């Protein structure tokens, strides 16, 4: 509302607001570091960007019986990008106060009650664990020290390579490299399975087909099987939790990352007037990104409409009252595409 | 700013000694996109006859349309707080306060014509201002070292001070600053809230979510800093607490509409009350209401959902209150609200 | 088209006013050499500058820290000298170089921070002024200012890194380290001219520098997508020194702002209506009037278009502008005595 | 009525100040030759080469263009001395514009001229006819000229005489030919405000 | 009534009440400590507000053989929000002062005295004990210490974790923190059973089939119990009345959160003119609040006039010698949603 005092040119320009969805990094991963390594004490955290500058922030040479070293470098190998370093007594702490953080990352340590107070709904982050370190039991029940969340996912058995000494390389770390890959590749929604471990790194115990078998029920452990003529293979992605709804690592991680580049997009509209042109531009925005993402295929359906939905209005989603409250209110629903676990072939 | 240099002499001292953050203060007004104002300048002790006059000086520039104290001392700020009389601020005059403390929320005679803010904001450099600046210092050098060296130990004492605690400057400044530039960009209903400081250094006291949370309920607006966006305002809440004056963009685009229609009618104060006259009135409202549902400053798809007019010989008067002089015109507005929540239900259907 | 000016202390005094130079013989006219401005002075004519300004805050003897430098850039005379003189376009402060980078503490980044601002609100004296700044030797420092800095002048920012070290040689045999903002200054105008200023001074070729002063892999985290990065200067294999990037201080990614070109169109395109306008300030407000300014900003877009300025394959989404009785105003409107007219534009993408 | 500020000086001047309003008078004819009487006074140079006695900043006139206003003779760097504002004395819309009021005036006076040689004509159908002709035409020329707003002649005018429609059957007896004249004055464009997306 | 007294014009706003009903927390505990505790000396109450937050104010690491630690952590691991710490001396006292405080926990230590005396109808405080430390005797009568109060429930047995030495977390912190969860994600009218128990902790004893179904009735005692493919569930939602009224926590905890809610809104109309016009505000603000609740599923009912009704009236609630005495009476009558606690499938 220019206010016209002087006889004169007077300039302006639009400064109604312009929303869009951006997409972010979803492979950000933080690593549990034990408490007397000195590279960590005295520090918040570490940020480190390459294998090199590891071993720069390092005085020393690479050392295979130090779990930190190996974790990073079979990291690194199978490819990725910046990851965090944080003492396992602070993860609490630290983790909340990096809004960049997506995945969690064991790193061959006990993290159990961290994951629990972090990984919630609405939070973001995922977490990677660690299998036993033993022979895998019969008859299966090597599964109950495991709690239940579907925010989290097991990974058996441990790794070793021709540098490896006395120390084998927890499977989380080249997961977490795995899971960038991948992402940056064919996208978030493709199931980080089905495919090489770039390192040449061998799993330390075979795992025969009828066991897997009986480990992937339930709070299931994904498995590192090398086979004939494809060599080492990432075989499952299942969670810990067994519902029709985050059965699947893809469907969790996708809704995840929705909800992170649609939470970012939504800051810049907090306070903007709660009324029909604010609603039409929201309503845009999102059917943008969505639409985006069924045309790469992360949605499953003929037509858009089969695939998501978005509400908002006056008498959709949000009544009188919660518009005098200062709610706006926004319904989305969304059709993840599962992987294809088991192919089925029938002839007659 | 300029202008205000022609006009006063700024600088950190008061005239003598005191310490001042008005001018501090003023500078970060004008940064923040402030256009013209007032300033009403205090001279020696705090008598009550200032405080008397206060409210008459206010209203005698027509156009004054916010208040704000740009002094850092908490008694200070006080008594000039309870100065504004009620008649005052229920006249369209809105008051911007800095809050004293994160815990309660201030005591204000009018609750629906005032905005809370906090914490307060630092700055790296003050404005320091040479011996010819500081009124009572060149001359008195001149005349007598002797005194001038027993003031400037008092000078460099408060310099010190004001170093050491940190140079901390009241927000209501700034906030004064951010609603011009608000209503610059878009219209009076857009909230204030949700924009970037600009020429700051840090936050006094650092927030986090639960703590804000905590004050909002209470009417306590927070000054957050975000990493994405930097030092935002974070709250457009005024002192009240029901649903009609709960924020600040409601009431203020009120007092807009009240202050112009106010000012039009005194050419309407004593034409014929007849039919002819009712027409050309609702007209004019009407066109001026039609403007702001068009400029999106009320809610509805259709002008019968977003105000309405009644003026007429049954509908608002009768008889009798045409025999004695009245003219009674009803004037229904639907201000729009901020969305101070947004609420994201994810489904997988 | 971009007119830099050089703010600087300067060996030879003179008076608080700028001075106008379109030549090296000029410069030595004026001025003594030797001397940090001048070498960089030098660089932006070498390059292919054809005119600049130049304004002097002191002499070059009187140099004594950052906070000084600071506060000497906010005195008021600066400003209203740049307010004065219309055709300074950019903001160059090639001294920031004298000053060390003892340590990456608060107190550091806090500086940097004031000298953006500072700067910034130099720009703000006139609209389309753009300003030209620099940034912290080691990349930390740099992406901590660039993360932390809050201001709603983000748009009129650009920033360039790192430093640049040159042929030139004082009288011992080192070589001299000069600001990259003198010479992409140069390229701007070239642009400008050959070019036209809708076009990025990007991927363009510089010329007489030596080497960036430090390395390409250092600077993989300065570049930000989203918002809120640098434009770096990066040696090429085989390919000579080049300008690696265009985007300015704007955070938002939705924001047609985040590129140097398109804010400085805009701003071209916004000279030259003011200036049309300026012709019908008190003319009439009838029909006539309103098809006579329909008819000349028509014409002009037009001519723009046809030259690639404006994206668009037929006329209407190109550019619309309005302007009536209706469809930009109400006949209340009229009475106040106001014009209202609408303009519409698509600007490029780099 | 209209305010000129400030007092313009010459190099022919010694110790007094040409006053405003002579040089203004002259500006006037000019813009009224030239561009018609509708036509604002304004955004047109001195021919004198006069320098007014002070600078007004832009600010300043802010302050004085509403209620009483002050117009202000001001020098601008590419386009010399110019009359800036246009402004009378009451701020009312009917009256807020100099081309305003002195467009009604010379509407009046041409009109009121031209009827007074139908003064003590009869006052039946056939004089109606020939006074709503002559005033259509009149304001008709002005429409196209630019003097008056409006898409069509309608819009910018109406003429209204008869003998039901303006007087009754007493008035006439009582010798009142009553007529009703309309305009839809142009005004100028003070401000000009341009808004991009 | 504008008195006009000079000639001018005279600008006044509409004063008439404006009345909504907002939603309060329904979770906010308040935890009893024991007396030598020195952190609860010498102050009325303390508000922690995050696990955290309670080891600032302490100065010490986390002990493991302190109740007031292992519940605090037990409770915020389950999630929650801010909770109060109260001695039980004082908890008579503290307690009406604090006006957003919805349950009282037990703790650990015995409250019974404070539940009877602030648990009362009207009040909308709600009391979780803690069951025997011993084993569950089988005849079924190892509840007579127990009185029958229908606004209080029980929880069996006590849990233990990896981190507890010596000393077993009572059941009643970690459930506290199993309502604030469960009253986020599903509504207050929801069951907070059938809810995994997120803090990885394990029942002391187990609990039977047979077992539980001799505690089931009266005076029952919700059981924690462990599945073999679901973990450690909340088994049970009675409280200690068996009546059809107040037999499930459900629709006790539901009326609680709907009588609090509004005895807050009418608190603006308390000296209200009692005419028509108040009446028809008042009903209105009632009406659309208890619809609000019968679409997110509170209310049972197939129409509106099936799930509640309002009556207000000059005849239809209140009379006119309660009119001349100031007295308005507002009869409200809810449907509210019951769990299906058992389900019985039949085959033909």
């Amino acid at each position: 509302t220019t206010i016209t005092t002087y006889p004169g040119v007077y300039i302006e320009e639009d400064a109604s607001l312009s929303l869009s969805v951006s997409s972010s990094a979803t492979a950000v991963p933080v690593f549990a570091v034990a408490g007397d390594n000195p590279l960590i004490s005295g520090k918040p955290y570490i940020r480190i960007s390459n294998w090199l500058e590891y071993l720069t922030l390092k005085n020393e040479q690479f050392d295979p019986a130090n779990t930190l070293d190996i974790s990073l470098r079979a990291y690194f190998i199978n490819g990725g990008g910046y990851c965090y370093l944080v003492q396992t007594t602070d993860l609490e702490k630290q983790v909340p106060k990096l809004d960049d953080v997506t995945l969690l990352v064991a790193a061959g340590e006990n993290i159990t009650t961290a994951v629990s107070t972090l990984c919630k709904p609405g939070k973001g982050l995922f977490a990677i664990f660690d299998g036993p370190t033993t022979e895998l039991k019969s008859d299966g029940t090597s599964n109950s020290d495991y709690d239940p969340n579907p925010f989290a996912a097991v990974y058996y058995p441990w790794l070793t390579a021709d540098w490896t000494t006395t120390i084998d390389i927890p499977p989380s770390a080249a997961i977490a490299g795995v899971y960038c890959s991948v992402d940056s590749t064919r996208g978030v929604w493709k199931a980080p399975a089905n495919v090489p471990i770039q390192g040449g790194l061998q799993p330390k115990y075979p795992v025969t087909d009828d066991l897997q078998a009986q480990y992937n029920q339930g709070k299931a452990l994904n498995m590192i099987r090398t086979f004939p003529k494809s060599g080492t293979l990432v075989w499952g992605a299942r969670t810990l939790e067994d519902n029709d709804n985050w059965r699947y690592i893809p469907v969790r991680r996708l809704f995840n990352s929705a909800e992170r580049d649609i939470k970012n997009a939504m800051s810049f509209a907090v306070f903007e007037p709660n009324s029909q042109p604010t609603w039409e531009r929201v309503r845009s925005a999102v059917n943008n990104y969505l639409y985006s993402l069924w045309q790469q295929g992360g949605l499953a359906g003929n037509k858009p409409d089969d695939a998501y939905f978005v509400q908002i209005g006056k008498d959709i989603t949000m009544t009188d009252d919660d518009i005098k409250q200062g709610k706006m209110i926004i319904k989305i629903g969304m059709a993840a595409v599962r992987p294809a676990e088991f192919i089925i072939l029938q002839f007659t | 700013w300029l202008d205000f240099t022609n006009l006063f002499n700024a600088g950190c001292i008061a005239p003598i000694v005191n310490y001042t953050t008005s001018s501090d203060a003023l500078k970060l007004y004008f940064q923040n996109g402030g256009g013209p104002c007032y300033i009403l300048p205090q001279l020696d002790r705090l008598t009550q006859g200032f405080l008397d006059s206060i409210p008459e000086l206010i209203k005698q520039a027509l156009e004054i349309t916010l208040i704000v104290c740009p002094e850092w001392d908490s008694g200070y700020q006080s008594k000039i707080y309870n100065s504004l009389t009620s008649s005052l601020l229920n006249a369209g005059y809105f008051l911007i306060a800095d809050n004293q403390d994160k815990n309660t929320a201030l005591i204000t005679e009018v609750a629906s014509q005032t905005a809370t803010y906090y914490p307060a904001v630092k700055v790296s450099q003050l404005i320091q201002a040479e011996d010819s600046q500081i009124a009572v210092l060149a001359q008195l050098k001149e005349k007598n070292p002797t005194v001038y060296q027993q003031a400037v130990q008092k000078i460099q004492a408060i310099q010190d001070e004001i170093a050491a605690n940190g140079n901390i400057i009241p927000v209501s400044a700034v906030m004064a600053g951010i609603y011009c530039a608000t209503d610059a960009s878009r219209g009076v209903w857009k909230a204030p809230a949700n924009i970037v400081l600009s020429g700051i250094s840090d936050v006094a006291e650092r927030l986090t979510d639960d703590e804000q949370g905590e004050m909002n309920s209470k009417g306590i607006n927070a000054i957050r800093y975000f990493s994405h966006k930097g030092f935002v305002v974070w709250g457009a809440r005024t002192l009240q607490n029901d649903d009609n004056w709960r924020y600040i963009p409601v009431r203020r685009l009120f007092n807009a509409a009240e202050r112009d229609i106010k000012q039009a009618m005194q050419s309407v104060v004593f034409e014929p009350n007849s039919q002819p006259t009712w027409e050309r009135v609702k007209s004019a409202i009407d066109n001026y209401l039609y403007s702001l549902w068009q400029q999106g400053a009320l809610a509805g798809n259709k002008p019968q959902e977003a105000y309405f007019v009644q003026i007429g010989k049954d509908v608002t008067m009768s008889d009798d209150d045409i025999k004695q002089g009245k003219m009674i015109v009803k004037v229904g507005m639907a201000a729009v609200r901020p969305a101070e929540f947004i609420i994201l239900q994810f489904s997988q259907q | 088209i971009g007119i830099p000016v050089f703010i600087g202390y300067t060996s030879s005094p003179v008076d608080k006013t700028a001075i106008k130079l379109h030549s090296l013989a000029d410069f030595a006219r004026s001025f003594p050499e030797s001397g940090l401005m001048y070498y960089s002075v030098r660089h932006f004519f070498e390059n292919g500058g054809q005119q600049a300004y130049v304004l002097s805050l002191g002499t070059e003897q009187q140099l004594s820290d950052f906070s000084s430098l600071i506060t000497a850039l906010q005195q008021a005379w600066l400003a209203q000298t740049i307010a004065a003189e219309n055709d300074i376009t950019l903001i160059i402060t090639p001294d920031v170089i004298r000053f060390d980078q003892t340590e990456i503490s608060d107190t550091q980044r806090d500086l940097w921070l004031q000298l953006w601002q500072s700067v910034l609100n130099l720009c703000k004296s006139r609209r389309g002024i753009m300003g030209l700044l620099d940034a912290p030797d080691d990349p930390t420092l740099a992406a901590k200012c660039l993360q932390q800095f809050s201001s709603a002048d983000r748009q009129w920012g650009v920033v360039y890194w790192p430093l640049l070290k040159s042929a030139y040689q004082d009288n011992t045999q080192n070589p001299i380290v000069l600001s990259p903002t003198a010479a992409v200054a140069a390229v701007i105008q070239r642009n400008d001219n050959q070019q036209g200023v809708w076009t990025a001074p990007a991927n363009i070729a510089l010329s007489k520098v030596i080497s960036p002063v430090r390395a390409y892999i250092e600077a993989n985290a300065l570049f930000n997508p989203d918002g809120t990065s640098l434009n770096l200067v990066r040696s090429f294999p085989g390919k000579g020194i080049r300008i690696w990037g265009c985007r300015t201080l704007e955070n938002t990614h939705d924001s047609p702002w985040s590129y140097i070109q398109t804010r400085r169109l805009v701003s071209y395109i916004e000279a030259y209506m003011t200036q049309l306008g300026r012709a019908f300030v008190f003319e009439p407000n009838n029909a006539i009037t309103w098809m006579k300014f329909k008819g000349q900003a028509h014409n002009w877009l037009r001519q723009l278009w046809l030259k690639g300025g404006l994206r668009g394959t037929q006329e209407d989404q190109a550019f619309e502008v309005l302007l009536g009785v209706d469809e930009s105003m109400r006949e209340a409107d009229l009475r106040a005595g106001k014009m209202i007219i609408k303009i519409r534009l698509a600007v490029l993408i780099p």
